[PDB]
């Protein structure tokens, strides 16, 4: 701007983030565990321990 | 007596357990030393004969 003369953006943008797009992930052994939260499943160990 | 002890104790240590597994720290370390008195207590044998904790011989002192 110190030697030319720019006119108003016709266009403005900024820095941003580029990823790979997230894919169906491989499934992963224990997986059939995910339905329920870990916390469930050693609530249910020591409800059966306490039963 | 003999029948109705280790109940008590596996039962103190399964307090233990679960308080090491739900990671509360505090309880487990109030908790450990009577662990540890507990086990001192079941695997000693004080007593000469060391074939039963209470022993109806043994039994009957006043200490």
């Amino acid at each position: 701007e110190e030697v030319i003369d720019f006119s108003k953006p016709f266009m403005s943008l900024g820095i941003s983030i580029m990823i790979k797009k997230p894919q169906k992930s491989k499934p992963g052994v224990f997986s059939f565990l995910d339905p329920l939260a870990y916390e469930i499943w050693m609530c249910i160990v020591f409800a059966y321990i306490g039963v | 007596l003999r029948k109705l002890v280790v109940p008590e104790y596996s039962i103190h240590g399964l307090f233990c357990l679960m308080f090491l597994c739900a990671a509360e720290w505090v309880t487990l370390g109030l908790n450990i030393p009577l662990l540890f008195y507990h086990l001192w207590r079941y695997f000693h044998r004080p007593a000469d004969g060391s074939e039963v904790m209470y022993d109806a011989v043994s039994i009957m002192n006043a200490d």
